[PDB]
């Protein structure tokens, strides 16, 4: 299964994924393709924020969904 | 009104299936479809299919960014609504005021041109959320398929080709049609840098499959900004020209007669890259003379033909600005349609299996 | 429902000004405030000031990204409304189920702690489109004014500080408070990598100005992630500690008794970085244990105290899941519960007056 | 007058501007601070597409407004 990621360069990339891939594995693939380390990434799907630990299957992310990638800070 | 909407035979099958699904309680309308239905006195079963497609087309908002702002679930438009809306094209006669150049490269026509625009929504391969109906139609495990894309663009373009063939036939002329890089912009999404030859091949396929069905379409001037080699091609009787405005400078504008055509021998027709959910103007309803849609809708009297109001052409900005009665009191055309309650609804026809445009109920039999 | 909304004397002045402007049509409400205003049947001129303020609070939404999806005009909330909402804090007694570790670094508490939370909205210096109220208040020609930020955080924090002083006083104990980097997150916007010392100095100034008004606030455990030096300070009887958990190993959690404190001698209260427009812990109303707000709302029974419902804590994920009665049917988050049950955010509202005593709004107004 | 630009990187930069500065000037300053040439920039404010030739005051952009930067690309 292939999904899309709207990246931090204003572009859109593709990733080969499996619904059993965890969000941190998706972040590792996004680091593979773009370089941003996974600890600085926040994945958003249609408003819902994706957390490391649960897979794409748990969020019911579809055939060719598109995840927004946002820069991640720590604080409040 | 001054515009007309054409849809394909398979689009009418889509509409028939969606209507008989909504009648059986098997599906549920989207939000905007429901808002437009609420103003209607009739139910889904009372109205004919023409009123159904009219209320579905009326759901389009004047200004929409389909590449991100659409959820494709129930929040705005269900996927069936989207697969129907993408195949609907709208044509209208226009007064072309400049050559249609982008930014500040436009050149004002000294005597404005009389021609025709044909807004056809390109393939939508971009979304801010879930997959689009076009994504499911033309993609096979994320790989672009040229055959399904050919079928899509044929479905969406052939009705306008038939209409303008008949128009040139009735005008004792032939048809010179300018086509841009439809769907090669934001609509391409991740396929931004592979889509150009796919669109070119889809166009060549449509032309060569129906060369004899279009006897009076003579010149076809196709111009993606870049990404394609300049070329001429013979397709039966018609000359198909790939002339990238960015590669070969001096190319005729989108709202300008191609080389070898003139108002005595050809009618000028321009295909405009539309979207699934906006009015013919899109960006220019918000005031922007940007993108193919916006530049063409702003450089012509599109907003006049859609709203019925008489606007003024600003030569300095190359714009069809709203009427003085409104502007004298930053207020764009979307402001006009909001303040005057103007909607987008017009006559609709379908392309028969034989190849003749007719009313929806007629061809549905 | 067992939460309590607090606001400063200046906030009450703003509220009275806004109400008097609405009575005589000088100002117009916003879409969400007017929408929560139409669900009742008193006009601006009949109801007292607590009910007006409570409807203004009820204009909040369970999850809102105040630095992105807010317009700061009639579309949602106008500017007087945002100025008032930012100054409003809330507090509640909570059951702390883990030390508040972010992501998956949390350690579950074998015996959950009986503590309290104080959600306080930080300085909002970020917007998707338009200038915010705190932007106009604390910025002087683009620079961060330390004194204006000091006055802001004073207005916002001092009612909670006085309330928890009184709470410790009524329990024969002192108060150990843990504070995170309030405005250091996305709220900092363009000032992201300069604001940490401003926030620390604002906390220090608030403590200095009212050290004698706070007899029983003993330990204050301020904890940004990084970007601050580990230090210890004597503010009168108060032990103010800067121990950033990102640079110091073994730092006590935010939902953890700081060093030199225990349930016998202290009551544990944690300040939570809030926003102007959302219910406490908005990121967890969407189901995410991410921002400080969300982590602290998920690791405690905050959702249970705001909705009045009985959730269940989940150890593997460290989250306060919605009632099993409701989640019996996908991943139905707490926002789904409040949406289907139609719960509203509205509680008792008190104000801090001239003498540092919390009273009703009408009493403080005169 | 200083305004903000939410850039592609996801962060937000500050920008020295005047009400009389055209959108082109803003794009040049964004190029100086982030590298993106003006021909690749699309400026948005409150959903309104800012276009060259118009000044900042032509869009009623006040003291500390924030502009979205989007990757401009050619086609249709």
């Amino acid at each position: 299964m292939q999904i899309f990621v709207k990246t931090l360069t204003g572009k859109t990339i593709t990733l080969e994924v499996e619904p059993s891939d965890t969000i941190e594995n998706v972040k590792a693939k996004i680091q593979d393709k773009e370089g941003i380390p996974p600890d600085q990434q926040r994945l958003i799907f249609a408003g819902k924020q994706l957390e490391d630990g649960r897979t794409l299957s748990d969020y019911n992310i579809q055939k060719e969904s598109t995840l927004h990638l946002v820069l991640r800070l720590r604080g409040g | 009104m001054a515009y007309q909407l054409l849809l394909s035979k398979e689009t009418l099958n889509k509409i028939l299936q969606y209507k008989q699904n909504l009648e059986k309680g098997l599906a549920t309308p989207g939000k905007f479809f429901l808002e437009e239905l609420s103003k209607q006195e009739k139910s889904i079963s009372e109205m004919d299919i023409t009123t159904f497609t009219q209320l579905l087309i009326q759901s389009k908002k004047p200004q929409v960014f389909a590449e991100s702002q659409v959820y494709h679930d129930g929040t705005d438009w269900t996927l069936e609504e989207e697969s129907i809306l993408g195949d609907v094209s709208v044509n209208m006669p226009v007064t072309m005021y400049n050559d249609g150049g982008h930014g500040s490269s436009f050149k004002n026509h000294p005597k404005p041109i009389s021609g025709y625009l044909a807004y056809v929504p390109g393939a939508l391969l971009a979304s801010g959320s879930g997959p689009t109906s076009d994504m499911k139609e033309v993609l096979d495990n994320g790989k672009l398929n040229q055959d399904k894309l050919n079928a899509l663009y044929e479905r969406r373009l052939l009705p306008q080709l038939i209409h303008f063939n008949e128009l040139a036939r009735q005008n004792e002329k032939q048809a010179a049609i300018t086509i841009p890089g439809i769907g090669t912009g934001a609509f391409s999404g991740a396929y931004y840098d592979v889509i150009k030859p796919y669109v070119r091949n889809a166009l060549i396929h449509i032309l060569e499959k129906h060369k004899d069905s279009l006897p009076y379409i003579d010149i076809i001037h196709y111009d993606p900004y870049m990404g394609d080699e300049p070329a001429e091609k013979k397709i039966g009787h018609m000359s198909f020209r790939v002339s990238p405005s960015g590669v070969v400078r001096g190319t005729t504008g989108q709202l300008d007669y191609p080389l070898g055509s003139n108002p005595d021998t050809h009618i000028l027709v321009s295909i405009v890259a539309w979207d699934h959910f906006s009015w013919p103007g899109n960006d220019y309803w918000g005031g922007a003379r940007q993108t193919d849609d916006g530049v063409k809708a702003a450089s012509t009297d599109t907003m006049g033909q859609v709203t019925g109001a008489t606007g003024v052409y600003d030569k300095k900005w190359g714009r069809y600005m709203p009427p003085e009665s409104f502007t004298k009191d930053m207020s764009d055309w979307g402001d006009y349609v909001r303040e005057n309650g103007i909607v987008f609804n017009g006559p609709v026809l379908a392309l028969d299996k034989s190849g003749k445009l007719d009313t929806l109920e007629n061809v549905a039999s």
